[PDB]
This record gives structure tokens, C-alpha cells and sequence, in this order.
């Protein structure tokens, strides 16, 4: 009944946003919200409520489901029926706990909260005539629009030392040449997916794959 | 009075126009949903500075609380809307209004980790040592998070380093459980007591050393 | 005349100790010291000195190159002559400004600065019995004897939040049982190597390439 | 008197036996290599508490500068050998002694970002505000280096939050040329001046975003 896909997203967000109420659609017909916090007590499903409105809708409750996290918190979710989520229009989210006190109260739009699967397919090659690396892949598996799709290519250089370079991908580009690599350095490569402004709008997805490449000489 | 929950949805759509043509439209600015949450804390829920100056400007009540005990300077707090948590205090919000965690805007602030926010509080005259329903004050908060500015910002307007919680524990302990030992030196050198224990009879270095954290350990164990 | 094995291992230890003299030998002969600061005007490799003495001989200069890093910075290094590499004894560095201001001071035994390659071979199985997972790896290429070796395998879940658990491994054990992983989960495992103590002594090699796997259900 | 090229070579191979024959013997306690380095300079060096305290005992100059200036202080300073810091200072280290690059033990201390000596030299009465050559204090250091703790630990301490180095950049300055947005943040706390420029004309806005850092060069527009 644990749905990897699912948690392997989930944890990605939750390790850039910790504390927080995490809200994401993969396929924008859907909704999950989740959020982790410390194992305590006897604290179960039942100890917070899950209460949502919509449009003119009235305030509806979601039962929420735990599961322990592979570090030992606890990871409370609900998701919302397909007949409830609706894009572009303001949805409200508020977690009571059982006692009435807040713990957790947010607005989104569906259409703002897209998290893609990752992209797919790196390669990397030097180009012939120049020495440049020449970065391609495949835009994230079973993606509505691809051409709403904006990348970011990772360019890093041995461990510990990451994120040497970032460049941001004009939309719908599935390509990425680089053109001021050191020369005789082993550099590596990934890339991650979004929805475009501002007509959708999300969080980065995963990184791809990495791929690593040998740079030539005499640069 | 139709209009108060047109408002309000209006408000948490962001949207400015259709917001002000309700206004005028004689709309009721405190108009409250079924958690009595007004449009002011959805405006600042949002982000939306431009309405929420709207609605401030037209006399909603700065300090209206939802059954939650949550105010709108609680929102901006816990969101991070440094804007809009300067211009509800601007209007008189209660720096030190509690909800029914206990928990003040600096204590939402500070478990968040908005620095900037956590210094503005403060300059608004925020109690540094407001105890929430566990007993932590914002510095505790700070402590287990690991935010070292956050600890260094609350130590350096007047916070306890030895205040206790409900449970008798010391930022210096919740530092120590979390292995957060940068904090348990900026804390030691503020007057931590490394022989403190809590109602469980456990000192910082007895956390540490539960922890498995015997690096941490031995910096206590010095001095 | 760049060398991607060295400066792949410079670039490792480099983000460990930033601003910080480091040495190290990969076979015991050599030994390499090395330094990274920003780029400062004209200042080029004769702006500083590099002094070595060991045992009872006199104090000798060393040659130092200088290259720009992946970030930008210029790396400074000497690598020491194998005849004056003698390991189980002290060896005293200085490196002095053109002026004769201090920079670095350190002393070393090249027995203890060993780092060796990354283990290679890296498989995990779930055991057919238990829903353990089974890591295997085999000892870094080319390392003199693999008897004094000890190993570290890294067990992370997710992106952005690694290292959910380390795992310490006698000396000699190019294996690895895992029995606490939660079920349905898709783990992801690397392996560092190290020289044994007390004999010898160095720093974690970088991890190994990384296996990942999805661990069963019912746990 | 060649024993204390002997004591010299057995105090930085930390070997405690032989230095123990070489002092009773009669070799020289401050013999010096062709560095001016006593054996004092290397225990220090080598981190042996037990070697440093024998050749203090017996009357090291615990003040001993070599040609570069580095006294054992600096050594211990640099390398995080709080042990061996407290005896030296316990013995009458000059705390605020200076190398050829005008840096002192709290310069190093900061640089290489050793919290809890950095602490211990300021509790045994460490210049705050000294200056190298380059005109930094302590807190250029820690700014550059993103070191919040050592930051806030200076800042307590009486630092000059608005100090000019040669290039007339202050803190402020270089905790923006390297993105320590959380430093930024804890400077400003602290009464840093966001309209104050260098000799060459730019602020620390102005030096965000010539970094590309905008993010940061928006939190010193607003306050």
C-alpha cells in the first residue's frame, strides 16, 4: 500500500521545505498534501484533521493516512478526491489538531503546485569541431505539454563540491551546450523539470540521472 | 450582507480589483468564514501587501483572532511575509498575541527560521522569553532547528540560555539532541549550564551521549 | 599536463578543509601537497615557497605549480620528490609568502596521509531467505594490501536528504547485510574505503558509484 | 650543545620518552631551528598536550616568535588545539601577538572558523578589533567565511560591526561578495551600514549585484 513513486517525490520536497505543509500534482487531476514531523506518543491520524474548501463548495475534511519516513519521523498525507481538485481557483487547506489548536493552514492553486517526474536520457558529447560538451535528454515521462517544460542543467566538478555551475534552459529546449569547461577535468551532468510560467507553475523536479564526461585537453 | 463572504473569497484570491469594488460596495472588512478567520488574515495568508494595506486602511481588526488563536501577524510570521508582518505592526498588531499552542510570532518566526522576521519582532518589542504551551520559549525553537542566527539574534535582545520547558530541557539540551554544536558553543558562551538536567534527570551531556553525538560530548565535558 | 586521478582527489579533499595545507600519498612513494585560494592579482607560483625537511637532511625547496580549479580559484601544489618520500617518519612543511610571511606550517607522516581510489563493484541483492538487502563491493584498484582496509557504506532514501544511515565495516569485509530498511522504500547505497589503523592512516576515499534498489514489501 | 637540535626533532615526532632523557640531560628548552622555531613551536604544532606542558614547565619562551612572526599561539590557534591554546594562555601567552601578516591568534582562530577557541582567546582578553596588514579584523574573517557563530561571538565581544579594511569594505561588504545572506542579516542586526562604500564606490547592494546575488541585494533595500 506504499506507493514509491508517490515517496519518493514527497521525501524531495520535504528536505527542502522541513516543518512545512508540502502540496504537489503530478498530473494536475490529482492533489497530495503531506507534511513530517517527530514520532510522538500515541499521536496518530486521528490527533489532526484535514479541512479543505473550494470555489463555493462547503469546508470538506480528508482522511489523512500516516506511514513512518526512512529517517524515523512520522509522515502525515491526504489526498484530495479527483472530483474536488480543480485548477485555477484558490483552494484552502487548514490542519487543527484534535484539540482545536492551528497547526497547519495554507491557500494553493493546483495549477501552481506541478512537481514533474524527472527528466530522462542524458547524454553528453563533445562536440567535434569545438571542445564543447553538448547536453541532451528526453523531457519527463508522461508530461501533459512538453513545451510548457523549462529545464536546468547541473554542471558539477568532483564530490563535495557540487553545483559548480546551473543554466537555466529556454522553454521547450532539450538541449545544452556548454562552452567554458576546463579543459582535462571529469565534470558531471544533470537536469531537472518544471512547468513554465505563468501559465502553470511548480517545483523543480528531481534530478535526471547524472552523466560524467572527460574534457578534452588544451582549454 | 451577502457581500462579507464574497470579500472574503475575493481576499484569498488575491484578487485587488474585485476587492475594492466590494469595499465600496459597502462590504463588511470583518466579515469571518466558519473558522471566523477575516479577509485580513487570508490577505496576508496570501502574500497580497496591496490588499492587505486595502483592508487595513478600511479598519479591519489588526489583532482579529480565528478559533485557532491564530492572528493575521501570526500568518505573515509563520509564511515569512516580512512586508506584511511590518505593516500589521505598523497598525498596532499585538507583537505578543498567542494562539492555542501558545506560540507567539516570534515563536512561529523562529521555528521557521525567518530571521529577518525574528529581528523585526524584536525591534517591535516581542517578549524574547514568551513560553508557549510546552514552555519553550523562541529560543528553544531556534536551538533544536539549528538556526544559529535566529539563537544568536534572540540571545542578544535579553533570552534566557537557561530556560526550561515543561520537561525541565534547556536549549543547551535541545542543541545537544539534535547535534547542533556550533549552537551549543554560541549558547555555552551566553552562560548555558552544562550541569543542568531535566525531569528526567539528563544533562546536555547526558543527551549527547544518548545521542550517540560523543563529539559533542566532550565539548561539553570541557567546559 | 593535468592529471584528472590527482586532481579528482585534490577537488575531494579540497571541499573537506577549505583554506587548509593538505597532503597525501595514494602508494606510499609519492606524496602530494597542495592548496586552493582565490586568484590574486599577478601572483603566480614564485610568490611563494614551499620548504620540506625529514630525518636529518637539510631543508629542501620544493617547486610549486599552480592551475585554476573547477570554481575558479588557483591551486597550488608540490609534488615531492620519491626519493626523499620516506614514510614512518616525521616530515615537516612550510609554505612562506615571497616576503617572507607565514602561510602554512604542518607536519605530516606520509604513512598517515594515505587516500586511496573508490571501491569498485558495488551490488545490492535482497538475501532470498530475509528481505535483507545484500551489499557487495570489491577492494580500490591497485592498493597495495586490501588486508588493511576498512570500509563505509552510505545508505540515503530520496534526493537532498542523504545519508540516512552509515554503516562501519571490519577490516578486510567486502560485504555488507542490511536489516532494518524500511519496506517498499527505494534505498540508494555507496562505499567508501580507508587505511587501517594503526599501522597506517589517511582520509575516506570518495564514495563508489552508487547502486539503488527498492526494497520489499512487508517491512 | 647539540642536544637541542635532538630535543627539536623528538618534541615535533611527539615522542614523550626521549624529549623527557633530552630535558634531564641538559639540552636547550628554546633551541631554535633554521627557522627560529623552539621546540615549543612544534609540540604546539604537533597537538601534544602532554609535550607542550613538559617544556612550559621547564621554562619554553611561551612567546618564542619564529622569522615569520608565528608564536606557539598562533600555531595551536590555527591548527584547533583548544587543549593546547588554554596552556599557553594559562602560561602568559601575549594573546594579541602578531605575525608578519599582522595576523593574530583571533585572526586565525576566526579564518580557519574554530569556534570554541575563538571564544577561549576572547575570554582570556583577545583585541576584537585588531587589524592585519590587510586592515581586517577578526570579523572581516568570519564574515568572508560564512562562520555565523564566530560572527556572533565577535559581535558580542565588541566588535565593530562598520570596520574598514585597506580596500575600505566592511563586513558588510564581504559577507555579500560571498552570499552569507544569514550574516548579512545578523550584521545588520547589529547597526551595519547599508549605504557605506568602499574606496572603489560600491556598497554591499552594490556588490550583490554585481555577484548576481539579488536575492540579498533586496533584503539590504529594504532595511
Amino acid at each position: 500500500s506504499a506507493d514509491p513513486k508517490f515517496e519518493s517525490k514527497a521525501a524531495l520536497l520535504a528536505a527542502r521545505g522541513p516543518e512545512e505543509l508540502l502540496c504537489f500534482t503530478e498530473r494536475l487531476e490529482d492533489l497530495v498534501c503531506f507534511w513530517e514531523e517527530a514520532a510522538s506518543a500515541g499521536v496518530g491520524p486521528g490527533q489532526y484533521s484535514f479541512s479543505y474548501q473550494l470555489e463555493d463548495e462547503p469546508w470538506k475534511l480528508c482522511r489523512l493516512h500516516q506511514a513512518p519516513t526512512a529517517r524515523g519521523a512520522v509522515r502525515f498525507w491526504c489526498s484530495l478526491p479527483t472530483a474536488d481538485t480543480s485548477s485555477f481557483v484558490p483552494l484552502e487547506l487548514r490542519v487543527t489538531a484534535a484539540s482545536g489548536a492551528p497547526r497547519y493552514h495554507r491557500v494553493i492553486h493546483i495549477n501552481e503546485v506541478v512537481l514533474l517526474d524527472a527528466p530522462v536520457g542524458l547524454v553528453a558529447r563533445l562536440a567535434d569541431e569545438s571542445g564543447h560538451v553538448v547536453l541532451r535528454w528526453l523531457p519527463p515521462p508522461e508530461t501533459p505539454m512538453t513545451s510548457h517544460i523549462r529545464y536546468e542543467v547541473d554542471v558539477s566538478a568532483g564530490q563535495g563540491a557540487g553545483s559548480v555551475q546551473r543554466v537555466e534552459i529556454l522553454e521547450g529546449r532539450t538541449e545544452c551546450v556548454l562552452s567554458n569547461l576546463r579543459g582535462r577535468t571529469r565534470y558531471t551532468f544533470a537536469v531537472r523539470a518544471r512547468m513554465a510560467e505563468p501559465s502553470f507553475g511548480g517545483f523543480w523536479s528531481a534530478w535526471s540521472e547524472p552523466v560524467s564526461l572527460l574534457t578534452p585537453s588544451d582549454l | 450582507s451577502d457581500l462579507g463572504k464574497k470579500l472574503l473569497k475575493a481576499a484569498r484570491a488575491g484578487q485587488d480589483d474585485e476587492v475594492r469594488i466590494l469595499m465600496a460596495n459597502g462590504a463588511d472588512v470583518n466579515a469571518t468564514d466558519i473558522w471566523d478567520a477575516t479577509p485580513l488574515h487570508l490577505a496576508a495568508l496570501i502574500g497580497h501587501l496591496e490588499i492587505v494595506e486595502v483592508l487595513l486602511k478600511n479598519g479591519a481588526d489588526v489583532n482579529a483572532s480565528d478559533i485557532t488563536g491564530t492572528t493575521p501577524l501570526h500568518l505573515a510570521a509563520t509564511m515569512g511575509h516580512k512586508d506584511i508582518v511590518k505593516v500589521l505592526l505598523e497598525y498596532g498588531a499585538d507583537v505578543n498575541a498567542y494562539d492555542l499552542n501558545g506560540a507567539t510570532p516570534l515563536h512561529l518566526a523562529a521555528r521557521m527560521g525567518h530571521a529577518k522576521i525574528v529581528l523585526l519582532l524584536l525591534e517591535q518589542g516581542a517578549d524574547v522569553n514568551a513560553q508557549d504551551a510546552a514552555g519553550m520559549t523562541p529560543l528553544h525553537l531556534a536551538a533544536a532547528n539549528g538556526h544559529a542566527v535566529i539563537v544568536a539574534l534572540l540571545l542578544m535582545h535579553g533570552a534566557d540560555v537557561n530556560a526550561k520547558d515543561a520537561a525541565g530541557m534547556t536549549p543547551l539540551h535541545l542543541a545537544a539532541a539534535n547535534g547542533h554544536e556550533e549552537i551549543v558553543i554560541l549558547l555555552l558562551a551566553m552562560g548555558a549550564d552544562v550541569n543542568a538536567q531535566d525531569k528526567f534527570g539528563k544533562t546536555a551531556f547526558d543527551i549527547s551521549i544518548d545521542n550517540g553525538n560523543e563529539e559533542l560530548a566532550k565539548v561539553l565535558q570541557d567546559h
